[PDB]
């Protein structure tokens, strides 16, 4: 008759995901 | 006679020597080819007649052609053009010994060539494939099937009531 | 194994030369692996 | 506007049914008796139009059952009798129709079980 | 009551069931029947004669804006002396609303087409003509498009057999693929599900 | 990964990022094939009483259609199915791409 | 709430109409791109070595079916047919018969796997955990009627993969 | 002032004010010839005098829009030219006759 | 009166009509279908397979099936003029692979139960 | 007279089996004839033939590239008949499939309209990605692609005690795969080449030929079935939805990439907010109850016989059930006569009407620029012909 024990997130959370377009410029004038 | 057959592709691959050599110019022999899907219902049917026991049953088409007039339906329904010459008999016995060295399918062998000049015999007092229900189907009716595929592009599409079928020497 | 491998190429197999009857020394196919090395192989358990 | 067609409603040739499965079937249209494993009623309220046996036969390789008519699994409902009877019609088939048997009203009585003169008394309870 | 049944929506509800009786009082020549389910859906019942009129109604009405057939199909009921019906889904995006329009027709009754209001028909009619054989007036083009070329019959139809009545092969002696009677190694297993017992007493019907 | 200083360095200026921060190959951040077992809770219905099936059948609550304006059978205002939908707001987040 | 994909002005200065008549003129992007392409030259293929090599799968994965017997040799299966009546595609026959110490047993249990859609409903039907969807996948074929299984093929898969099929019900039946 | 609607096909109108009144008094003039009566004319007619009137009384158009609550006021535009046509269509179906042929005795009954 | 509506015709003579058209066009059409299907059958066997399918609901009296009968024809025909069937469906009309049944009730008996 | 030629169906940019009739002057388009029926296998009638059920797998069959999204269509239309609701943790399961559904479904898209324009290379980096998400699957459900994991009482099965820490790693990462896409084909110049201006449809007449889902909103509609008629829990996560300008290829392709970092974000939300608690409804009359309490209790097991010999009983209606699929709106028409298996299951596929004007779209343009609009109305077949 132990704890429920599920799949759950952590404590707290996850760490933040990246979403967002990312092409740096990158060259010369 | 059929898709598949060593008949009419044996005279229409003859083309490509040119000229059709006939022993005689083929007026001496007669044939009366059979259709293949005739052959196999005749079988069909032995199998379900009971009374087709120990019989011995001769299947023949319809009609009876010479050599000659055969050849060159076939060329017609295959719109080639026939250049038929005549050719001695011990010539092309050499010929067929000449063909038969080959390790693979010869092309002729000296047995095929006699069987080819060779006329169909005539045994009226056996049974036939009308003895077994089946009407047997012409060669005019079938040879389309079996020869266009030996056309040129340009004589592809040409329908089959158009190569006026060839003379027949029945009785 | 080789665990510094990434997943799927860190556990094989070296198949034997002689199975039941016949030669494997240049035939081989998956189905001569048997069920509890099956598991462990295919990463449905840790534990060999 | 209209035409008025005078004829009797008939779109046999308008199914794609082989003239076969039209001329040589025999369809039944009944009420289906209730299954007497069970004291439920619910199945025993709709019509049902349903087509005549034909061979089955066992498949050589693993024994299955074989059939070669398309018809022994077509099973039709009706609200009632009037149109089953019309859509057999007007598909050409023919048909047998079966009215439907309704249980009689019975006259039960406790009381009865417990007679003092009649024979309906109980020996046991 | 709470957690495993599905909450209902009162306001919703109130707004179809005034919407409905807002299209009954425009088109009084065409509509037979207004419906709001449970679930909050609203469903008009039409004569034939007016599917061009109140889809048009709906689709240009200013307070209706009905611009989106989403779908358009039909279903037999061999039981009704008209044994087709004609459902259409419509989407009113400015007001965040759907509605579905009904008719009836039989085998012989052709229904106008109605792809001059919406464009999405043009398929979905061909497709009720392929599978349950109704005849659309007026189409720009009406052939079939889901089944075999040549296909005969309907398969839709509630008559028409599961497996129907040919069956596809390839014969060596013709050198090509033909057709031929149905003929199965192991025949459909029919079942017999429906429970004696009745399961909703709210849906009883009377006795006769 | 198994690759070199100079190749991390070829790759990440080829591709213009840092290729070694985010891997497409997994390693070893997965979780274990093996796992303990669970307990997995049981539900709201899975009272001992005040638990009769009848105060919670969804499925008997529901009913056939309300029927409004059968045809066998002023203010007057107009109405519409719902009211207008409300217009869309920019995206705090990122309005632009 | 929304967002425009496409919605920008390029910048009209003599600056940044110089930098666009390079990109036109000296082919930037597509140097961008053969640089990309050239990173993914160095880096690891994910190419794993089959057949000595597997991938990855899970003990709740589905594949070929087998019937389980008791720690007693018993077979489970008492011929109750919810699998028959529960299978999609109808790609189960069974035929039982009292055996002769008097047990509900099957004396047909054919299962066509050229019917069978491999959805694992038979296995959740089953009130004795008789009928299973074991680990195995490889079982090609070379002809169509290897694949049309009986009960002795059944029962023969079963006593073949009974060693990793147990473990792997241990493993997941708790959720279920 | 405004540029690109938004939306594919729809061209941005200058002078929207006076489009919207030539539209408004044309669909008022088509439903003239409806009968009195009939639903359909008073409710458009409503719906088109309280459009009509906002339009007259705000010369800005953001705010016109806002007021509207019709989605950028060339959607306005064309809503108004769909009703106009839909006003022509139904003057010419008049579908304020009564229900012509009411459907079979148990044609919408369901089950069965 | 029965208040029914009409597809095309008003009464039998316009059905006859669209008959007439749809088996013009048939006809004209059967050469052009055996030269580019490459078939090996003949025109008059053709035209004779067009002419019995035809027949085969000649008894049909009401001008609604009628239409509808012409409705088929003429998408069939759309179907072959464009060679959207291939050589398998036109040769479905003629039944090449099916053996014959007997229609006598002895052959009937010896072969199996069917009636 | 124009040229008549058959585009597929053996054609490696048919997209599986469809008939492209074309009628062309040199490679200029004058009409295109689709003509399908290639994969019509009589789904719906099939479907009148089995229970509540035994239906659900047909649906992962309809659309093979988004499964999980026609089981959460068909359980959610079964679920309004029943007057039943399922429980939030069952929901927010859905939404958290439904995304990398999605994922999977625009990584397909994406890539293989790429490659029919002839860009190979981002669908082998791509496919990559779709294997660990076939993984996710498969560890939930058995099977990589056809699960029967979402059902009319929420889902089969309870997670993995490890799947959201797996589910987390490739999240984390899968923006940079994202980018790497984006370098290779967005500021490409033939690639733009190759879609800008190809395939404008304006905003009335994608309405009024029935478009829907993305081929909307390339021409600027603001609508989404997910912001303006939400269904299981996606009233509670935040994202946006993507608009062009346009109503091109391009920015429609745009789009979907847009969409595609919409969707992780939706991912990362519905990671971090799992509830506890159970994964299906807990009434023995519609979801069959645990192994264990059917081999314990009576009740238990003779619900447990029932729902798997005749299963539930429907109570009789019709709904129309949509919901906005990767592909665009994805409806059921269901009726039930009371029984327990279904009177009428009518399936509403986007692709039909987004294939049905294909030949609008293709006026004025040439063989490669069709093909283009082929890969760009995002078809699938199966759901096509049903
Ligand atoms: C079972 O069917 C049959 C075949 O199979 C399709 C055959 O090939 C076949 C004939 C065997 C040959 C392979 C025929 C083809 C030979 C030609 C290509 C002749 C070419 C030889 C010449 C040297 C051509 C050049 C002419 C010179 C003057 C130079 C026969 C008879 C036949 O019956
Ligand atoms: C790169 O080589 C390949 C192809 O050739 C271009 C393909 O067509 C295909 C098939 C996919 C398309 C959409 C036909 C695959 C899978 C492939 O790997
Ligand atoms: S896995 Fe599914 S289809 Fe296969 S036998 Fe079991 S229930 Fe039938
Ligand atoms: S395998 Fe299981 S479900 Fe199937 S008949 Fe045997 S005991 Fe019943």
């Amino acid at each position: 008759a132990s704890k429920v024990k599920q799949d759950m997130p952590p404590p707290g959370g996850y760490g933040p995901i990246d979403y967002k377009r990312n092409l740096p410029r990158r060259g010369l004038s | 006679f059929g898709r598949e057959d060593r008949f009419l592709n044996y005279f229409a691959s003859m083309r490509w020597f040119g000229g059709v050599p006939l022993i005689s110019l083929g007026k001496e022999t007669v044939k009366q080819p059979v259709y293949i899907v005739d052959v196999s219902k005749g079988i069909i049917n032995a199998i379900k007649d009971p009374d087709a026991k120990g019989k011995t049953f001769a299947f023949v088409g319809p009609n009876r052609y010479l050599l000659f007039d055969l050849v060159q339906y076939i060329f017609a329904v295959a719109y080639r053009p026939f250049l038929p010459y005549p050719l001695p008999h011990f010539a092309y016995r050499w010929v067929g010994r000449l063909f038969e060295v080959s390790p693979f399918e010869p092309w002729t062998t000296r047995d095929k060539v006699e069987r080819v000049h060779m006329s169909d015999m005539t045994l009226p007092h056996l049974p036939g494939l009308e003895d077994l229900g089946i009407q047997a189907t012409p060669l005019e009716l079938k040879a389309i099937e079996v020869l266009r595929r030996h056309r040129t592009y340009r004589w592809l599409t040409s329908e089959m009531e158009d190569v006026k079928p060839a003379k027949t020497v029945n009785i | 194994e080789d665990n510094k491998q990434f997943f799927g190429r860190h556990r094989w197999v070296i198949y034997t030369t002689e199975m039941n009857g016949r030669d494997t020394f240049w035939d081989v196919d998956g189905s001569m692996v048997p069920p509890e090395w099956h598991r462990w192989l295919h990463c449905m358990t840790d534990d060999p | 506007q209209l035409i008025a067609v005078d004829e009797k409603l008939d779109i046999t040739t308008l199914t794609g049914v082989p003239e076969e499965h039209i001329k040589t079937r025999k369809v039944r249209i009944f009420v289906p008796a209730r299954n007497n494993m069970q004291s439920g009623v619910n199945n025993t309220k709709k019509w049902k139009m349903e087509f005549d046996t034909r061979e089955r036969w066992e498949n050589p390789l693993m024994g299955w059952s074989s059939t070669a008519d398309p018809l022994s699994n077509l099973v039709l409902t009706f609200s009632t009798k009037e149109d089953a009877v019309a859509f057999a019609e007007k598909n050409g088939w023919s048909f047998d129709v079966e009215e439907r048997k309704v249980p009689k009203p019975k006259s039960k009585s406790y009381g009865a079980n417990f007679s003092w003169n009649k024979r309906t008394r109980v020996s046991t309870k | 009551t709470r957690p495993t049944i599905r909450p209902r929506n009162d306001v919703v509800h109130k707004q179809l069931s005034a919407f409905g009786q807002y299209v009954a009082e425009i088109l009084p020549k065409y509509v037979q029947q207004v419906q709001v389910s449970c679930f909050n859906e609203l469903e008009i019942f039409i004569h034939p004669d007016g599917v061009i009129p109140v889809l048009t109604f709906l689709r240009d009405h200013t307070n209706a804006q009905f611009k989106s057939l989403a779908d358009l199909t039909a279903v037999d009921v061999p039981t009704r002396q008209n044994r087709f019906e004609i459902v259409y889904n419509l989407l009113s995006l400015r007001f965040n609303s759907r509605i579905r329009v009904k008719t009836y027709t039989d085998e012989l009754t052709p229904i106008e087409s109605s792809v001059t209001v919406y464009k999405a028909a043009n398929w979905y009619e061909r497709e009720i003509w392929d599978m349950f054989g109704v005849f659309f007036a007026n189409h720009p083009d009406l052939r079939r498009i889901l089944t075999d070329y040549g296909f005969e019959g309907h398969p839709f139809r509630k008559d028409f057999p599961l497996s129907g009545y040919v069956e596809l092969r390839y014969d060596d002696e013709v050198k090509r693929v033909v057709a031929e009677p149905v003929e199965l190694a192991q025949e459909f297993r029919k079942f017999d599900l429906n429970s004696p017992w009745e399961a909703f007493p709210a849906y009883r019907q009377p006795p006769e | 990964a198994s690759a070199t200083r100079v190749i991390q360095l070829l790759r990440n200026w080829a591709s213009g990022r840092d290729l070694q921060a985010k891997l497409q190959l997994r390693y070893q951040e997965i979780s274990k094939r093996t796992q303990p077992p669970p307990k997995l809770p049981v539900g709201p219905s899975h009272k001992l009483s005040n638990n009769y099936y009848c105060t919670r059948d969804g499925r008997r609550e529901a009913m056939p259609p309300s029927i409004v304006m059968s045809s066998q059978k002023t203010e007057k205002k107009a109405v519409t199915p719902a009211p207008p939908i409300k217009r869309w707001e920019l995206s705090k987040d990122q309005p632009y791409l | 709430t929304y967002k425009f994909v496409n919605m920008r002005e390029p910048s009209m200065d003599m600056k940044s109409v110089t930098d666009r008549a390079a990109q036109t003129l000296l082919w930037t992007e597509l140097v961008r791109g053969l640089g990309m392409t050239l990173s993914y030259l160095f880096r690891e293929p994910a190419t794993i070595n089959y057949p000595f090599e597997k991938g990855p799968l899970s003990p709740r994965f589905r594949g070929e079916h087998a019937l389980r017997r008791y720690p007693s040799g018993e077979e489970r299966c008492i011929a109750c047919k919810l699998c028959e009546a529960v299978c999609p595609a109808q790609a189960i026959t069974i035929e039982a018969e009292p055996r002769a110490d008097g047990s509900r047993r099957t004396t047909r249990y054919d299962i066509d796997m050229t019917k069978c859609i491999y959805c694992g409903f038979c296995q959740e039907a089953c009130p004795v955990d008789a009928i299973v969807e074991g680990p195995n996948f490889e079982f090609s074929t070379e002809t169509h009627e290897e694949l049309l299984y009986n009960k002795e093929k059944l029962l023969n898969n079963g006593d073949k993969w009974e060693a990793e099929i147990a473990a792997n019900i241990q493993a997941d039946y708790l959720y279920r | 002032l405004k540029k690109t609607t938004g939306l594919v096909g729809l061209a941005v109108c200058e002078t929207p004010h006076e489009r919207l009144k030539i539209l408004y008094t044309k669909i008022l003039d088509v439903l003239g010839q409806i009968p009195k009566n009939a639903a359909y004319r008073k409710y458009t007619e409503q719906i088109t005098n309280e459009k009509l009137g906002m339009v007259k009384a705000e010369p800005d158009v953001k705010k016109l829009e806002e007021q509207l609550q019709g989605g950028q006021i060339e959607e306005v535009i064309l809503q108004a030219e769909n009703e106009l046509s839909l006003a022509r269509k139904m003057l010419r179906w008049k579908p304020w006759e009564p229900l012509v042929e009411e459907p079979p005795a148990n044609q919408w009954k369901w089950p069965i | 009166g029965t208040s029914v509506k009409p597809i095309f015709s008003r009464d039998m003579n316009e059905a006859k009509r669209r008959v007439r058209e749809l088996y013009r066009a048939w006809y004209r059409e059967v050469p052009n279908t055996v030269h580019l299907f490459q078939l090996d059958i003949s025109v008059k066997q053709g035209r004779d397979k067009v002419r019995e399918m035809f027949m085969k609901n000649a008894h049909v009296t009401d001008p609604r099936v009628v239409d509808l009968l012409v409705i088929k024809g003429k998408m069939e025909l759309e179907e072959t003029i464009n060679v959207w069937k291939q050589r398998t469906h036109i040769m479905r009309f003629f039944h090449e692979t099916e053996a014959p049944r007997p229609t006598d009730f002895l052959s009937k008996f010896y072969v199996g139960h069917d009636p | 007279s124009n040229l008549t030629l058959n585009f597929g169906p053996q054609h490696p940019a048919a997209h599986g089996v469809l008939r492209l009739v074309m009628e062309l002057s040199g490679e200029m388009v004058r009409k295109c004839d689709p003509h399908i029926g290639l994969l019509h296998r009589g789904t719906e009638k099939l479907i009148e033939y089995k229970t509540y059920l035994q239906a659900l797998p047909y649906f992962d069959r309809l659309d093979y590239v988004s499964m999980m999204c026609n089981e959460q269509a068909y359980s959610l239309a079964v679920e309004k008949l029943l007057n039943i609701q399922p429980p939030p943790r069952a929901q927010w399961i859905r939404v958290l499939f439904g995304e990398i559904t999605r994922l999977l479904n625009h990584i397909m898209a994406v890539t293989t309209h790429a490659l029919d324009i002839g860009a190979m290379t981002p669908f082998f980096w791509m496919f990559e990605e779709r294997e660990k998400m076939f993984e996710f699957y498969e560890r939930v459900s058995g099977a990589r692609m056809h699960a029967a994991y979402i059902r009319p009482g929420g889902v089969h099965q309870d997670l993995p005690l490890g799947l959201l820490d797996d589910i987390y790693e490739f999240s984390k990462n899968f923006s940079f795969r994202i980018d790497e896409l984006e370098e290779m084909l967005t500021n490409n110049r033939i690639w733009r080449n190759r879609t800008v201006d190809i395939g404008v449809v304006t905003a009335e007449d994608a309405l009024n030929y029935g478009f829907s889902g993305v081929m909307l909103r390339g021409s600027g509609i603001q609508w989404d079935l997910r912001k303006t008629q939400p269904y299981d829990v996606y009233d509670q996560v935040e994202f946006d939805v993507p608009i062009g300008s346009r109503g091109d290829c391009y920015d429609r392709y745009l789009c979907r990439v847009e969409e595609m970092r919409q969707s992780l974000r939706i991912i990362s939300q519905c990671l971090n907010k799992m509830p506890p608690g159970e994964i299906k409804v807990d009434d023995a009359k519609v979801s069959p109850p645990k192994r264990a309490e059917m081999k314990t209790s009576m009740e238990s097991l003779i619900h447990h016989f029932k729902l798997y010999t005749e299963g539930y009983q429907v109570p009789p209606g019709a709904t129309y059930t949509a919901i906005e699929a990767p592909k665009g709106e994805f409806g059921v028409y269901l009726v039930s006569d009371g029984s327990s298996r279904p009177y009428r299951c009518k399936i509403k596929a986007p692709g039909f009407a987004h294939l049905a004007g294909l030949d609008k779209m293709s006026k004025g343009h040439m063989l490669a620029d069709v093909v283009a609009i082929i890969g760009t109305q995002d078809i699938v077949f199966g759901e096509v012909d049903r």
